[PDB]
Order: C-alpha cells, then structure tokens, then sequence
C-alpha cells in the first residue's frame, strides 16, 4: 500500500507512525517518477517511534508541513509497532492550520474512496473523460500513455495513482469511464466507483503494438473518436515498426525465463520472436537478477525496467532493444570462454552485438533497407512530459 | 554538540538494527540467518545489501511463531546441506533460546545425526538503535557463541567494524607488511566474486567458525570501530582476559600511523621501511593537492559514526573545513568520546549533530550554510544533486556509483584514494561550473 | 614575444608560422586569463610546416578566420624554421576578406608601435587616461588593478597586453599617462611612447599595501584627484589590514627562499614578517618547486601564483594565507616523522595549521578580537570582473 | 578514412618528437640526455613531463655548435657522477656521431678516466612525425645502441610503449602471474617517488644498461604498441634473430586475453586460473553496467595512436558506440593497420581521422555530431568543459586530474579501472545534468 500505491502521489506528505527502520527501507528502492521534481522519491517521513513510546504524532506533522511550505497533503500511515487515535490528531492538524488535508490510511482502495473521493469538484470537465486507474508510472509509463490519450482528445481527470495528485484523485468520481491497466491491485476501485457512481469500466493493456492498438481502439469505441485511434496508431506503426522488426528478426527463437507475466507473455512471443518457456535472458527483479547472473545469463528489471519506459510502442521498441543488447553482449561470450583451457578460442579486436545478431538472420533481412536500429534519445520522456506540459497549457487557454 | 530539536524524522540515514545484525552475518562463512519477522524485512534488506555490493547474499525469513522458527530452521537445514551457522534475528513484533536448546536436543541429533549445525540468537528491537547498535550486538553474540579458550596463539583479533572489501584489503595488506597474523572480522573480501566461465561462484563471507573460535586464544584485539566492534572486545577481554584496544579507525595518515603502533605495541612487531616508503607515496600525492586545492574547502560529513569521526579528523589534517558531521543514531557515547572532545576542542567551526537525518544538512544549506563538498553514502545523493553540492561517496550503501566497495578509505592506500577523489570531485565540479577551470593546467 | 606578451591579447588568433610542436609546447602552460571567455588560452594556431615545404601560410590564416567568425585580428610568427614574404601574404589576406587586420611579428615593442600603434582611434576620452603597460593579467591581476583605478575615476585606454584588445592596444598613442607595471618587458613602449607623442610616464607597484597605496597616491596625485586615492586606500586597509595582521603574526621570521624578486623581496619583510634568505617556503615556479618538494620544503608558483591573484590588498591577503597555509601544514610535520623509528612521536586524531601557527604567538595576539582569518571566496575576480563590467555599461550610459 | 582537409593546425594533439625522444630517455636508469636545441625546448618539455607526473626528471641542454655539444657533455659529467648514459638528441635548428667518436678516446679516456660512460645520438627533426615517432626512435636507437650477444635467456622483451606507471604495475604483476620475467622497456614505476622522511628519493627511471644489453639474448619481444616500439623489435629481429610479435595493446579483456596468449606462446606458461579469477571479476563488475548504462553511448577516443585504436575496439566490446577516432599525427602505416581495417569493416558509424587536431572533434561537434563521452587527455578539456561532453583522462598528459598515472588501462585491472571510471563519469553527468539521475538506484 505506502510502497506501492500510496507513494506515487507526487504532492503528499507520506508520514508513516513508526520506526526510522521501515521508512528507510523503502526509500529509493523503486522509479514511480512524477513532473513535481519526484518529491515522492526525494523525502520520506517517519513518527520515529522510540522504545519509551511504546502528542510525538502531531508535532511530527507539523514539523513536515513547515519544512515543506508548498506541500498540502498529507498521508499518514499506521505501522506494526504503533497498532500497540490518528483521525482526531489528524482534523486538529488541520484546525490549526487551516489549509491543509490530511488522510489517514486493497486497504488502501477502501479507505481513499470513502474518505476522500467525491469531496473536490473539478473546474472544467471535458466531452470525454478517463480515470486512468492501475497505473504508476514507473519510469514514465503513465506520461507515455497520456500522450497517447491526448493526441485522441481525451482529457484524463487523474491517475491513479502514478504521478497523480491528491485532488485529482478526490475528483475522481466525476469520469465518464474507467480504464483499468492494473486490476490485482485497483480492481475495488472500479468495482465500487461504479456501484456508486455507474462508471463503467474499460480494461486495457499499455504494452506491446497489438494489445495497445487494441486498447486505444476500445477507448476511441467508448467515445465514438475511433478515426482518432486509427490515425495515431498508423502513425506509430510506421514510425516504430520497421525498428521493432530490426529486433525481431535478430530475436526470433531465443528463450526467456519469466520470474507483468501475463501482461507481457503473449505480446513478447507475437512481436519479438521470443519463446516464453538454458534460457537466453531472464526477466526477475534485481537480486535474483544479480543471483542469476553468476550463472551467465543476462536479466532485465520486471519490476522498475532497465532502459524504461516499456509501455507505448516507442517503448515496446526500448525494451526489445535492451532484450537484443544483453543477449547479444559480446562480453556474455569472452565471460563464458575459459582462457586457461589448453586450447582456448582466444581472438583479439572487437565484436560487436550486431555481428553476433546477423551470424542468425538471412541475407535478405540482414541487408534490409526499411529494418534499422531504434533511434530514440536515452530519456525518451523528456519530450513526451514536454508534450503533455504544452497540451496542458494550450487547454487551459482555450478554458 | 547540537541533537536534533525536531521529534519526527525526514530522510533518514540508517536503518534499523536487524539489518545491521543482517550484515555482520553475511560476512561469516557458512552462516545463513534466519529473520524472524516479516518476509518484507528481510527482503529490503537483501535488496539494500545488493545495492552495496551488486550481489546477491543468503538471507533466510521465518513469515511470521515460535514453533515456525522451527520449522524454518528444518527447511533451512533441509535445503542447505553447507549451513553450519544459523543465527535467528528478532525484529519488530517479535523465548527463542529455550527453544534452540530444545532444537539442538531434538531435531538436530535425530532429522540431521552428524551434521554440525550452530543455534544462536541476535536479539535485535528495531526501535531502540540502529544498524550501528545491530552490528555491534551481532559481532558480540558471534563472538560469544563461538569463542572458546585453547592452546594460546600468536595471532591478534581485528575487529574491523563494517567497512567495505577494499578496505579489508589494505587492513590485510598492513598487517601482511608487518608480518602479523590475525583473526579479521570479518572477512568481506569474497563478497567480490568472479564471473566464471564454467562453475558458479556466488558472493559469500570468509570468516570461518575456527576464527571466532580462537578470537579467545589471540594475544589481543585490536577493534577499529568504537561502535562497531568494541562489545566483542569487552567481552574477549572480561571472559578470557583478551586485552583490547579500541580504535583509532585509521582514516588518513596520522591515524593509520597510530593503527600500526598499536599493532606493533600489541605483537612486538617493528614498523618496517617498506610502509615508510607507502606512506611517502601517499603524503606525495596528498602534497601535489594539498595547498593548492584541499585548504579552505568547506566540508559536510555523514558516515557510520567512526567513518565519520576519521574523516572529519583526515579532513581537519589537509586543511580544509569541516562544517558539518552528521551522526545518524541515538546513541549516547558520541559526547564522551575523546574524539569528539577533540573536534570541540580545536575546530570550533564545525557543527555536530547527533540523531540527526539527512534534513538536518538539507535545512542547514537552505538557511545559508555554504559548503563545496560532502562525505557521504548514497541515500543522501539528492542534496548534493539538488544543491550543486559535490559529494564522494563513503560508507554504506553507495550504490549510485560503479565499485566503490573496492576501494580502501583505511589506511595510506586509503588515505591516497579518498584525498585524490576528493580532489578529482572538486576537479571535476570546478569543470562543471567554469569556476576557475582553467588553473587545472601547472598546478 | 609569442609566449609572455603577444598571447594575453584576448580577441587575437596567434598563428606561428612553423611546426607544430612548438605550437604545442606553450599551449595550456600560461594562466593568462581574460573576459574574453580565455579564447587566448584555449585555441593555438601553427601553420604546421612539414620537410616538404622546407601558400601554405595564406591557406591556415583563411582557415583559422573561417574556423573564427568572431575574430577579425591576427598576429603572424616566424619560428625557428621559417627563416630558411608574411608581410605581402598578411596584406592579400586583408584585401580579400575586406574585414580584419594582420599584424607580422623587446622586438614585439618595437614591431607594435612602428605599425599598429596611431592607426585606430579612441571614440570616447575621459579626463584621465591612463595605458597599463607591462601587465599580463595572471589570474585576474589586470582586473584587480582596474577595479582600483575605476574606483578613482580614471580611464584605461588600453592595457599591455593582459586581457587587453588588439584595437585599444592600437590606440595606445592618446592616453594622458603611462603606467608601468613591468619594464624588463615594456621599458621601450614607453620610451617611444614618451618620445613620439609626450606621453609622461610613471612606474607603480602592484604589491603589498605600501607599495600599492603609494603607487595609487602617485596616480592620483597626478591627475589631482589624491581624495579619492585617499578614500579607496582607507576602505581597503580597514577591510584588509586584521586579515593580513592575522597571518604575518604567524609568519613573524619565516624564512623564505627566491628562485616577482623585487617586486616582493621587501613588502614581503616589511608586510609579512618573513626574512628573505632549510627555508621554510621557496618561491619558484612548478618543476623547481616539485624538485624542492621532495626535501620536504612547500612552494608557491612565483610565475603563475597558486591561489592568485597576488596583486591588490586582497591579493596580498591571499598571498599571506597561501604562504601560511604552505608553512604551517599538518602533512609536512607527519611527512618528516620517521614511522620506523623505536621510539617514533606517533599521535593519533588530528591537528590544524592554526594550532602549529598559534604556538608561535604570544596570548595577546592569539585572543585578539581585532585579527581575523582571510574571509574570501575562492574566485576572488568573479566579483572584481562583474564590478569592472558594470562600470563599463554605466560609463556607455553617460556618454 | 578522413585525412584531415585542412592544411593548418588548430589545437595541436601531440608534440614534436624531440619530446619522445626525451620521455623515452627519462625511463632508463643513469641516464640525463643532453638536448642539441635551445634552452626553451628542453624546459618545455620537463614542464609537459612535470604536468603529467607531477615529478621533476633531469634533462640536460647544450644551448646552442659541436663544441657546445662537447662541453655539454663535460659539463654534465662534471656535475653529475652517476649518469652513465648521456644520449644527445638533436632538434630543429640543428656529425655529433663524429664528435662522440672524437670524444670517447679523448675526453673520457682523459678527464674521466674509469668512469663508464655510453655516448649515442638520437636525431629528432621536429618537422617530420610526432612525439610518437620520436619515441619509436629513440627507443630502437637505445636497443641498437645497447643490444649485446650473449650466453642465451629465458627472459622475453616487453616494449610497452609510452604507458603509465599504473599500467606498468599491471603488466608486471600479469608477468609474475603467468611466471615470466621479462626485460621491460622501461621501468616507469619510480616515477612515483615518496615524500621520505630524512631522505630525499627524486623520479628516475628503472630501466638499466644491463637489460638493453641482455634484450639480444631473449626468447622473443612482444611490442605492445605498433607505432611505439615495433622499431627496435624489428632491430633486434633482424640483427639477433630475437622473434618479435607487434601487439596487440592490451586493452580490455579481449585484448588482454590476446596479450597472455601471446605471452604463453612465447614462453611455454601455461595460462593459470588467479588470471581466470581476476578476469572473471573485472567482467563482473563489467556486467554490472554493461547493457544498463554502457550500451549505446556515443563516444569520441583520442589518444597515442595503439592505445586509442584498443580503446575504440573496448569501447565496441562493450556495446558503445565509438564516432570519431583522431590518431593526431601523418604516420602513413595507420592505413594498413588491420586494427583499422577491422574497424573500417564492423563498426560503420565510426569516423577515423589522421593527422588529425582538437579541432577536428571541436567543428564536427559544432556541426552536430551529438556524443555522450571522450576519452582522450588533458590537451582537450576544454571541448569537454564548453561543449558539456563528459570525458575521461586517457594517454599523455593527463594533468588536469589527480594520480591518473598511478590507475592501469592495460590489463583486467585496467579493462575495469576503464569500464568503472566511464560509468562514474556518466553518473556524474547524469546528475549534472539531471539526466534520469533517479535511475542510479535499483542498477
Ligand atoms: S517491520 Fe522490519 S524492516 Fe526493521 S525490523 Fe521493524 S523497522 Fe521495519
Ligand atoms: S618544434 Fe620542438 S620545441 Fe620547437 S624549436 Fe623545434 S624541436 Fe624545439
């Protein structure tokens, strides 16, 4: 919940009643980025709950709100220690100073909904809008599919929670459809958003080139927009399709062992060749990944990505480029060669991965004029949040 | 001294006590533990771990329950036929040792007859220290556990305290000049591991059963930390009359010239000419920059509190500024330590806080407190890169840069490293910033 | 000529007509600074003469003006090997590109004054001015010394050469004065300055407080303008004399050797307390002084300075803080301990200069209230350039 | 393959080859060249060696002239009565064989009578070549001069080139591993000399007359560099019929495995497994930050012209992405390198400049050639300082950074010293820049 859900919010206090312990273990451990400078990432706030605990909990956030001027919001978390009265430290909080709101925290879908959403109205309301909900925006998964949405006209009155903020997600209960990428952790959310509210829900999936186009064509259905779709998927096949066929053709047939397994599996296998199932990379967390890689097989992160973000295609593309860079490593080959064998396969000069990768295509792909490498900057979100900012700037102009 | 005026916590420096307890563990051959908590804790501290280090390390968890020990140190001890040290680490929620005298009485000689197998417990709160505290309890009870009293030995204890595999190197590189023998704890070197070809090699502690068994036969020891090492002394030297020198962390040359007089004192041992010329070699470096770059410059430190001390003290040498040491615990030994008496005593201009958190820096510079470089680990990187602060990296973890833990900090190798990556740091920020960029040329 | 005098010209493509290996030997050796953003100290021009040629010349001088668009001045060199026609070369050169001017190279004086000098001529002339001759800014000492006579009210027309343009260097023949920082180098300029145009000459002194407050006196006194040297020397002692106190208290009988001998030798006793002659500090420049180094005595660059600039009240306070610094050192006491001696004076902890210096003074000036340690930036010209630029904007203002 | 389209110079990359020359003959043990030029070339040049070491060396000067060239000669006998090798280099403006024929039946037989002094000219027009022909030279005119037959060795030769002393420390312990002695050309690890404490201990070079004279009676010499060295490999192949092999320069674990190949060829050593270890853990840390952070990155590589050719095929091994190679000087044998032919054939997008200046990389940077990193040294930092390319200090000189002679870039040690210091760099930028910097957590 404060690990994950919760700490993406990217204008909140998140205080947890407790030990220094447990806020310090999660502090810099995940990428849930956000355009308010990762406030989220930068600080973290703990009760500091000493033996002789066992009056501290409201001096202590008082203490976050005048050192963070800017910052309105306020997150408090129970932790194991303190369960041996939140709310009312929390409203006199607020009493005293006076501009401030403070929540006190699947938990976590019950206690927002029914203490925060539907108490803020939104200023403007657009002919079409989303609670992109599920998503949190690891490495900036919830910018690239906000560009998408944007380009089909389509105002996204709050994520949650991933780069969202407190009161967009209180307005929450004012869209005209849910869409949903993260059921196992937001499924509540929906169900009871529209058991109150009738909002239907919309499931979709951010990644690959067909489950994407797909989504994007049932939130155009939902809206009657479906051109909108069409016009930016055709754009973004021919823009990024040759370069992900460049990786494909070089992947087909290698093995990837699964430690995102359903959201991914079937999309890997149609688009990049891969066989799901020694396998040629595994896709685990970073210590199993360090574990395995004293084994010689490369790992990329399931959790935060290495080369992210993996959702739109741009991103479908990134990530098959960093599936072909780690297999086709021409250190993965000098690390598995023994050079104290008598007869070892000792070269000099260099290799290069894309040697490695056309020893196994045919001549007609390996001397294509329309396949080529991805050609994208190393932050690729850096114009997609400069995109979103200008769309945000030119609606709020025309409101 | 100033102690931290604020009740709450923003950005802190350690972590609790398990974790500490955790660490020392890890640097102990054969020795997989036990957590008995939530899987969750041992979980992020095996991921912290392994953003130090980029390697993986055995740590076990009971899911939380005393009868679940049980059962766990069964599993354990079924799928590990290697273990043969099993400490069980306390935690948050958390009469295990009743219960492993009964496991060593009736699940050790029947499931598993001939297989050496050690219980002991680390009783670690997280509420009342911190990894500091929790290093220094594990070192003790392993201590405890294991030492035995024998056939006297020639060797010496070296208690390191937590410090980093490079400078385990150089400690044994020192003591290798001065023909010593010792009983390092811990051996951290192996944590390093090779990227085989054939047969896998995973990270892993040397310090063997046998060492902190003859740790009671040694002809003393010497523990660098005061925080991290000297409960194991103490009591080496009240149950088997051990005697024990605390410190100095050798950080820079004057403190390793005091290490290796205590050395000498302790085993008889002359000071050899090869670690004159050593020490030449580093002070020659440290001269090339030393007026010219190192005076003046205005220093913050965090670290683990000995680290800290030695740095602050290094610093204080090369004639720069320490303004700020940031010592992250609640302990109640910092005010007494004649180290610390010192810093007082002759440098006036530097502010120690103790139970401090990375916001008492942050504040600090936004109220106006000007600096050109910190000492710290990685969890405090975004003051320096908000700030424009240029920071080396020290202590534990660092894990936004590539291989620290190979370098030394201890000792004249040390000494030579962390004044050139000082300098170098500093080098490197005047490029970036155009500030008198152009002196680099004949200095 | 190339090395010392010609190069501090700021906005000059300094070509030598030869190899380049000579080129190369004085590139980045200098620390000749200038508001130019150091275009002198970053680019270096060689004609690159092979065996072959032992057209070329014209081809790298249209070269370096292309490479250059913002450079429209250029002063050719004859090297060793280009002995065995640059003048008619540099004339054909001006006539095509129509926009810049060729100057062809004791003997620079001579050549400067004889062409260059009477060709350009100043667009504004203040009541007092004055041309710095024989100062060649080495870490900001041009701009120390026009700090002080901006301060006084007085116009440099140009300065020889430190930070100096090609252009007021031109127009060098209609200034009122000529002061003399340097005559071993610019003792002619003057001489047929004062012999051509009757320009009065008057050589100062850049260093110490005495030195330099007289030459500032001996400046305004005459132009008639003595208050206001006045008033710029009481600031500047009030500001600077308890720093300088502080450390020639501490240096009282230090000895110093010289291998910038006469411009210091006798401030340095009057104003520093040091006797100039094992030394205790040696004055020299960078391989002298890392030969000296290994008998454990410290330098300070003589040439380049170490944390410069020397020149002003300022400039002489930091002077004495390098000096102290260098002397009273912690790491030269641990340098000559001999660790493997039986009984060897090892302690542990730490020790400042101020505790090695402070064992030298007696209780009264070891408690005064009144000296203080240097409190200074470490880019001590940022402030005095930002000054210089700002009277220069309001100087265009008024006229 | 670009040759530079400019006739002129703009930022020269090397020096002249007097200055080789001179850098060759500060390796050799009692040896002071005496310069046959001005006062100005020989102060010069000490003061490019002083940058780069931070050390003084002795080099002599006639001052301009045969018969200033013999009281040279007498001068420098005269003050110095432990130099026994006094080459004399000639320069620009200058039979000094004749001379030195004349001198040692006359001068030494008389004025020195007993002392051992070798007299022997190396002639440097500083308008043809560079400082690295200059080297070449002189090293084959050292190896001429003193290459003597004799009673066979097991020794090898290795001609390292123009290195560091770090990677001299590397290539020797690589040696001792592999169980080889060898005559090394030259011994550069007393350049670092200690601040003593009594005593004083000035720079000098380790190479001594007895192993240029024992080089003819090796099994084989193994150049390391090309363009560095394969001159007096090829005197001593064609004069002692010693068997030479020309590279390759080991850099990088490809080319470090290629070197002890080479190595174990020669000599009947097996390979054995401590280099399997220390191979395996520079490609772990390699692996650390190889398809993270290393893959991908545009990189522009200047330096000596073998040390910059391994890093280019390095930095390809490691999935970079190498654009422009400047080898700064007119060497017609660059060409028909099969380095660069392998280069030209598998990696497309790199650029190879000849004869090339910092202005190649400066205007192709201006024009928009986008890069992520330089490797290259000091002589270029400000492209790196005004353009904001990150770069790392490779080659000669490096002295706008601390102790960079003291790290390898040869070896395993120096394939991770080099992967390390690139990712830090890369780090340092990306927080500079505020460029995905959050990312360097959970690498
Ligand atoms: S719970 Fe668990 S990580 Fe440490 S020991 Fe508790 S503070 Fe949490
Ligand atoms: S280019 Fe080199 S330094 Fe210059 S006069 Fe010639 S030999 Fe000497």
């Amino acid at each position: 919940a404060k690990h994950v859900i919760g700490t993406p919010m990217k204008d909140v206090i998140h205080i947890s009643h407790g030990p220094n312990g447990c806020t310090y273990d999660t502090w810099q451990t995940k990428r849930y980025i956000s355009d308010n400078d990762n406030f989220q990432l930068k600080y973290t706030f703990a009760t500091d709950v000493k033996e002789k605990h066992v009056g501290l909990l409201k001096k202590s956030m008082h203490e976050a709100f005048d050192a963070f001027p800017n910052i309105k919001r306020m997150t408090v978390y129970q932790t194991c220690t303190t369960a041996l009265d939140v709310d009312a430290i929390a409203k006199e909080v607020m009493e005293e100073r006076g501009d401030v709101d403070v929540f006190v925290c699947h938990k976590i879908n019950i206690a927002w909904l029914n203490q925060k959403v539907g108490t803020v109205e939104p200023d403007y309301l657009g002919e079409h809008v989303i609670n992109y909900v599920g998503e949190y925006n690891i490495q900036g998964d919830q910018e690239v599919m906000i560009d998408y949405f944007n380009r089909m006209g389509i105002q996204v009155l709050s994520t949650f929670t991933g780069n969202g903020s407190y009161d967009s997600l209180r307005m929450m209960h004012r869209a005209h459809l849910n869409v949903l990428e993260c059921a196992r952790s937001a499924e509540y959310i929906c169900d009871e958003l529209r058991a109150r509210y009738g909002i239907p829900r919309l499931d979709i999936d951010g990644f690959g080139f067909e489950p994407l186009a797909n989504s994007l064509r049932k939130v155009a259905l939902f809206f009657g927009i479906e051109d909108k779709a069409e016009a930016i998927i055709a754009e973004e096949y021919a823009k990024w399709k040759p370069q992900l066929d460049w990786y494909k053709e070089r992947l087909k047939g290698k093995k990837v062992c699964l430690w995102k397994l359903w959201h991914w599996a079937h999309a890997i296998e149609e688009e990049m060749g891969l066989k799901v199932v020694k396998p040629d990379i595994i896709f685990t967390g970073k210590r199993p990944g360090e574990f395995v890689k004293k084994h010689g097989v490369p790992y990329l992160n399931a959790h935060a990505y290495h080369n992210g973000p993996y959702k739109g295609f741009e991103g479908w593309v990134r990530f098959a480029r960093d599936i072909y860079n780690a297999i086709y490593s021409p250190m993965r080959q000098l690390a598995a060669l023994d050079i104290s064998a008598p007869d070892a396969a000792i070269t000099s000069g260099f290799r290069t991965a894309k040697m490695n990768a056309d020893l196994t295509v045919s001549d007609e792909v390996k001397f294509s004029e329309v396949l080529h490498e991805y050609t994208g900057k190393y932050d690729s979100i850096a114009e997609i949040r400069a995109r979103n900012q200008a769309y945000a700037a030119e609606q709020k102009a025309l409101r | 001294v100033t102690q931290k005026a604020r009740e709450g916590t923003i950005n802190p420096i350690f972590t609790c006590q398990p974790a500490g307890a955790q660490f020392a563990s890890i640097g102990i051959k054969d020795c997989i533990g036990i957590v008995h908590g939530g899987q969750g804790c041992v979980m992020f501290v095996r991921l912290l771990i392994s953003q130090h280090m980029k390697e993986s390390f055995e740590i076990a968890s009971s899911s939380v329950a005393l009868d679940r020990v049980e059962t766990a140190v069964e599993v354990l001890l079924t799928r590990y036929p290697d273990v043969k040290v099993v400490p069980i680490i306390t935690t948050c929620s958390t009469d295990v040792d009743g219960l492993l005298s009964k496991l060593e009485d009736e699940l050790l000689p029947t499931k598993f007859p001939g297989r050496e197998v050690h219980l002991l417990t680390v009783h670690c709160p997280s509420f009342v220290g911190s990894m500091i505290t929790g290093y220094d309890k594990a070192v003790h009870d392993f201590v405890k556990k294991f030492a035995t009293k024998d056939e006297p030995s020639d060797k010496i204890n070296l208690i390191t305290g937590w410090v980093n595999p490079g400078d385990v190197k150089e400690l044994k590189h020192l003591l290798e000049v001065m023909e010593v023998k010792a009983n390092v704890l811990f051996e951290v070197e192996s944590f390093d591991s090779p990227l085989m070809p054939d047969l896998e090699h995973h990270s892993h502690g040397s310090t063997t059963i046998e060492d902190l068994r003859d740790t009671a036969n040694a002809k003393g020891t010497i523990a660098l930390n005061r925080y991290e090492g000297m409960k194991a002394a103490d009591y080496l030297k009240k149950k088997f009359k051990v005697p024990a020198v605390i410190g100095p962390t050798p950080v820079g040359i004057r403190n390793t010239d005091a290490f290796l007089k205590a050395v000498s004192e302790m085993t008889g041992q002359p000071i050899p000419a090869q670690l004159v010329k050593e020490r030449g070699l580093a002070l020659d470096a440290i001269a090339d920059i030393g007026h010219m770059f190192l005076a003046d410059k205005r220093v913050a430190i965090y670290a683990n509190p000995d680290l800290a001390i030695g740095l602050t003290e290094f610093c204080l040498d090369l004639e720069m500024k320490p303004k700020l040491l940031l010592l992250g615990d609640d302990n109640s030994g910092y005010v007494k330590d004649p180290r610390v008496l010192a810093l007082q005593e002759n440098a006036p201009d530097l502010e120690i806080v103790t139970n401090a958190d990375f916001w008492d820096l942050e504040s600090r510079i936004q109220q106006g407190l000007e600096l050109d470089l910190i000492l710290g680990h990685s969890k405090g990187r975004f003051i320096s890169i908000d700030y424009k602060v240029p920071m080396v990296r020290v202590g534990f973890p660092t894990y936004d840069r590539a291989g620290m833990y190979r370098h030394p900090v201890l000792g004249y190798g040390g000494a030579m490293f962390l004044a050139e990556t000082m300098a170098n740091t500093l080098f490197a920020d005047m490029e970036a910033k155009k500030n008198k960029e152009w002196i680099l040329n004949v200095w």
